[PDB]
């Protein structure tokens, strides 16, 4: 079939972890919930100044 | 007329007539008593989201010697409804000059500010209205009809779509037919 | 056919069964001020379709006994949409314009037009001794019109036709970018006047860039029976509208 | 794939070319689009028309009939249930068939059996799961003239046996028709001296369905009652035409009584004040 | 099996995607709905003339 | 994947180096951390915000409404259930929402039907299993009036038959919306004359809900209530902003009393003394 | 030196020689709307200079026991040159702003401003039971003002300052796009917001798309004979103005 296998989260027994998935509808409405998108981008909230400022530095001079 | 064929009549007479609107009606394509019942309003009602332009042709009824100019504009939803000729030529319009080709076509563009419109209109997913008034006037020769009749047609445009199916509310029933 | 066209410009679409070709202004078409030739530093605003467009003005009637009649630009559409707007707010401005006179009748009534674009159409007064009104020079979209004799007002301006209010030929007049209105051949009229003065840009408001003048030269007629009312629409669309100097609105 | 058309961009125009312009009397549909009288902008329009495919309006499950059928033989009430198939009793789906003229699919059907115990002083029962059976019977076969009938051994007839608590009993069936498509309507006659049935009694016939209790009696007298649901798929239709305006009057025919074109109003001219700051 | 992967519909999370079927029974009535049947040709109703109209010129002439 | 960053090994210092000073009127939140204002020790730290995911956060099933309808005739007792879909009357999955202004997923909609028997002196009963059925009528469509309404045909409507002592019912959802992101606040009204509804009602109409017995009646009164749940998944959020601080007054609109920023104490310098050998 | 800094649009420049950089709403600058984006149709007018300019709202003054302040943006704009003009005729609209809020004092004064632009700032009612009113939401370029107290207006809104008028908290109004103007540094505070909103374009009457709050988390202070007048002016420039449904003036 069209089977999609992924890595499963972390067990209590770390340090054959992955899954099988296939859909079977026609709507992606179907399909179970991304719980696997690690996306980020602070930026936008901690820093949305124009002129880029370095850490190490003052802030206004 | 709610039962004769004057429903359809849109009378346009000689002689001044200035500042005089002969007609005009909201843009709900299903909900518009106008529309509602249309094969296009018809079919919205199986819907509850539609989208897309609509084409309004006029025919002209009249004689081969009548002759005028109408002006049928579309004004989006923020303003009242206009009231003079002025106000509805700000607007989307168009100058339909009667002759050989009896029928002109008023494409009312999709100007809306969401994708989609419910066929259910509120005032959220307003459309505008649709005023005609006349550009010129109807000039006629001797012996001949001074009223006119305009029929008026309605249907979607290739960028036309529904897309929430629901009951028509246009049938129902008490108890099983027999 | 030839007969048939459609001018669209903005959100305004003008049709036509009964036309009779096209005059072009002195053989040019409306255009944008080029860099070689601009004077005001500042960046123009072009709001395009916004003022680009067809805009109509009142009607007016054609009687078995009326001379004519006129308007001045751009100051007659001082109050037409956002093209009134940029009047107010800016010190300077620069239009084409697309004037389209309408006017039908039938196989069975007779008359004739002339659709007459004038460039500074200086007029004269009533009374030689004394001056004009800009007043009585042009009043919004409501139409001045020509007299069949001659005039007396205080600060009027000479209606005459034969003199056309600025002591020449009417039947001169067609050096100017015109057409005729032959009602059994026409059913109306376009002209594209292209940007003419002697300065790149100007004020819109002191200064009165063109008058169009509808003078009819074959009196209307027609039977009894047949239809009286024969109006007259004159709908205009500017081009390539710019406007420089923006500041506060001017008070009319 | 089923994507709408995009906006091209537009400008200014000023020629000989008529697209406003156009003649309805050819019976031709003016195929003009707003890019043609006015200037509009480029739009990738990326719609879709995916829901107006005749497949997803018509496959939906949509009641077609409803009868009541009780347990215990007592007064005239009937214990099992008969019905010569048709989907001309429930205006709602009935409405949409009649968009097409004529029709070519096969068919999901579900039922949806409910019971219950009538009302009562002294009514204390303990009565096992109810089990029913709904028998299917082609034009022809033998009919059944009670709960105890030999026609329903079902020997080649279809039939389902479901016992309440489960979920609704559910079949497939192929195309039917003896035609190459279902009619809806059918302006002719039974009989070639033009007389006789009218319409679509005179040639649909998808024969009739039964159903009954298979428990042989309650202690207190029990109701059931039976909900069919059609659901067409891997459809097909032809001919469209004018919705249904006239509120539907018999099952048999298209009788109705003179009704309005639409709802009114003041005026041609009458468009209601939405704007009052 | 004899499987078949297709494309299923846009989700509320886009700009894995498909779905797999496999039909069990023996007639094709008992298969599911062809809800992904996108044909269309409206010329049969809107331009059923016998001479093509082209929209840029008149209808009559 | 999701991991956090590490702290790197920092020794003694003494430069022109100043990430501790700043200036928080810029708008910019400091982006210091531990190894720049001291000495620390390299650590690797596998810990992972993977359930700080926006996804894993709104995606979990959530009560949305809760309505009872009665079998029986009897009194004024609502015998059917009627809802304008939202989830502005249950505080909980309300308040998440709110976090953000705009958002973007389909959704799981999950239903707890459960019944009983009203109390009385003489309710010796043997009813069958109740079947119930839910229907969603989307904006325009036509409302049923009576557990007996020809609405209840769902010809088009999504509708679900469920029967008790099976698992809960469920179903997936699209992103309806007729915009790009449903809106959790609308600070406009509906009518442009600045008038009518303000808010979230001035534009959400996700359509309305209703729910009944199919069974005929009942002996003796009974009810039933429904639970709506929603769980969003294929989640997207847009522009955070403050928690919700005041109790929720209305599910109209966002009224509130003046609350409190927080709760109190003895003074800015209190710590409560832990450590009393 | 990066406390120095100039704004340029239009026929309109800010300078500011105390500033604390520039916040780029979240991260994005404005944009005209693209194809693949857009809904309408028509084609939109985009009088660029004409209404992407400085407007200057009326200044406010800035007391020991002031609470703070708030606008509603595009609504406050209404009346200003052509851009209120274009709100007037059409029914879409879409725009970017440029917020400027100037407030100097001295290095004897002090004090702490919090610059926010909250989008879709929807407020509650005083009177929790009833409704408010357009006329207290937004009145022109006359700025609301928060209280220090509780409210109990029919229609007002709840300008109590710890609740922001939102049922929330003051101290979290940091997660919108904002700036401080600490007087012992600053002297102003700009922010960029780019079009934030579920739709590519709405109404500019109807809708209130982002509220601007001024509100002093450092309660202004000085000693005797020091100025005892800080006026806080606000100056906001569009970016990006498209506008689309061209008809007539809406009646305010
Ligand atoms: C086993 C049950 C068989 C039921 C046959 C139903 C056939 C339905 C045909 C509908 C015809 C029509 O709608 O024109
Ligand atoms: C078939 C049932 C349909 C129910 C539609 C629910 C839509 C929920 C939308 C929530 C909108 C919001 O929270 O801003």
């Amino acid at each position: 079939m069209g089977a999609q296998v992924s890595t499963q989260k972390t067990g209590a027994h770390e340090t054959i972890i992955h899954y099988t998935n296939i859909n079977y509808y026609k709507d992606a409405a179907s399909n179970s919930a991304n719980r696997q998108d690690f996306t980020q981008d602070p930026g936008k909230f901690t820093e949305p100044v124009k002129d880029i400022m370095i850490k190490t530095m003052p802030a206004l001079n | 007329n709610l039962q004769s064929m004057d429903a359809y009549h849109i009378e346009v007479n000689t002689g001044n007539y200035q500042g005089e609107k002969i007609f005009a009606f909201q843009m709900q394509p299903g909900l518009e008593s106008v529309f509602k019942r249309t094969l296009m309003g018809e079919i919205l009602n199986y819907y509850a989201h539609w989208s897309g332009s609509i084409k309004l042709t006029f025919t002209f009824c009249g004689s081969a010697m009548a002759t005028g100019k109408l002006l049928l504009a579309y004004s989006p939803p923020g303003a009242d409804v206009p009231a003079t000729r002025k106000q509805a030529m700000l607007g989307t319009h168009m100058i339909w000059d009667i002759g050989l080709q009896s029928s002109c076509v008023l494409c009312i563009p999709w100007i809306s500010q969401t994708h989609y419109r419910l066929v259910q209109q509120d005032e959220y997913t307003s459309a505008g209205n649709v005023t005609c008034w006349y550009q010129t006037g109807i000039v006629v020769p001797p012996g001949t009809p001074n009223k006119c009749v305009v029929l008026c047609f309605a249907s979607a445009c290739n960028d036309f779509s529904v897309r929430m199916l629901r009951d028509t509310p246009f049938i129902g029933q008490t108890a099983l037919l027999q | 056919s030839d007969r048939v066209r459609s001018l669209t410009l903005g959100n305004s679409t003008i049709t036509t069964q009964e036309s009779a070709n096209v005059v072009v202004g002195y053989g040019r078409w409306p255009e944008y001020l080029r860099d070689d030739e601009a004077t005001a530093e500042d960046q123009p605003t072009q709001p395009d379709v916004a003022t680009c467009r067809f805009y109509t003005l009142e009607s007016v009637q054609w009687e078995k006994n009326s001379a004519g009649w006129w308007w001045k630009f751009p100051e007659a559409l001082k109050d037409m949409g956002l093209f009134g707007q940029n009047m107010l707010y800016h010190y300077l401005g620069r239009a084409g314009y697309t004037i389209h006179v309408q006017c039908n009748a039938s196989k069975f009534h007779q008359g004739c037009l002339l659709v007459v674009c004038v460039p500074e159409a200086e007029m004269g007064c009533s009374q030689t001794d004394k001056e004009v009104a800009a007043m009585n020079l042009t009043k919004g979209e409501a139409a001045h019109k020509f007299e069949p004799t001659k005039t007396n007002g205080e600060h009027t301006v000479q209606s005459i036709v034969c003199n056309a209010g600025m002591g020449v030929g009417v039947g001169n007049l067609t050096i100017y970018p015109h057409q005729w209105i032959n009602l059994r051949t026409n059913n109306c009229a376009t002209i594209v006047m292209p940007y003419v003065n002697s300065v790149p840009m100007d004020n819109m408001f002191r200064h009165y860039n063109f008058t169009l003048m509808v003078i009819p030269f074959a009196p209307l007629d027609y039977a009894a029976q047949a239809s009286e009312y024969v109006p007259v629409t004159v709908t205009i669309a500017p081009m390539c509208a710019e406007y420089n100097g923006l500041r506060l609105a001017y008070q009319q | 794939i089923a994507r709408v058309a995009d906006t091209v961009a537009s400008g200014p125009s000023n020629s000989t070319s008529i697209p406003a312009l156009t003649a309805v009397e050819t019976g031709h549909t003016s195929q003009v689009e707003p890019s043609d009288t006015m200037q509009t902008r480029h739009v990738k329009n990326y719609h879709s028309r995916s829901e107006s495919t005749v497949e997803n309006f018509l496959s939906r499950s949509a009641c077609v009939y409803i009868e009541e059928y009780y347990t215990k033989d007592q007064d005239n009430v009937n214990r099992y249930m008969s019905w010569t198939i048709n989907a001309r009793r429930m205006v709602q789906l009935r409405r949409k068939f009649e968009l097409f003229t004529y029709m070519r699919f096969d068919m999901e059907i579900t039922f949806v059996i409910t019971s219950r115990q009538l009302p009562g002083t002294s009514i204390a029962q303990d009565m096992p799961p109810l089990t029913h059976q709904i028998m299917y019977i082609p034009p022809g076969g033998p009919v059944p003239n009670s709960v105890t009938d030999f026609a329903w051994q079902t020997s080649t007839n279809p039939s389902i046996f479901w016992t309440e608590g489960n979920a609704p009993p559910r079949m497939s069936i192929p195309f039917i028709s003896i035609g190459n498509a279902y009619s809806n309507f059918y302006d002719g006659w039974s009989h070639f001296s033009q007389n006789g049935v009218y319409g679509y009694n005179a040639l649909n016939n998808m024969g009739k369905l039964y159903a009954r209790h298979v428990n042989k009696d309650t202690p207190y007298q029990m109701s059931s009652t039976i909900r069919v649901y059609f659901k067409p798929k891997h459809i097909r239709v032809w001919v469209p035409r004018p919705p249904r305006l006239s509120p539907y009057i018999k099952s048999s025919n298209v009788n109705f009584n003179p009704t309005n074109l639409t709802d009114e109003r003041s005026s041609i001219t009458y468009v209601p004040d939405t704007i009052r700051p």
